[PDB]
């Protein structure tokens, strides 16, 4: 499938997460 | 005049909407010089230009 990704949000100034079976690219 | 790119923003002097004729405008950064009519075209909500 395709989606195209839409902006968020843009914040003006190792990887982990917490709660799976997520990704990682 | 170092570290992070800091915005100041600015002052804010807005005028009245020109309905049809060629005016100067200053659309927050685009400069130019045209007739602004209405739109049929419908924009995203991130979309600005």
């Amino acid at each position: 499938g395709f989606s195209a990704l839409e902006p968020l949000v843009d914040l003006p100034i190792r990887f982990q997460t917490l709660l799976a079976a997520y990704y990682v690219g | 005049l170092l570290h992070a790119p800091a915005t100041v923003c600015g002052p804010k002097k807005s005028t009245n909407l020109v309905k049809n004729k060629c005016v100067n405008f200053n659309f927050n950064g685009l400069t130019g010089t045209g007739v602004l009519t209405e739109s049929n075209k419908k924009f995203l909500p991130f979309q600005q230009f």
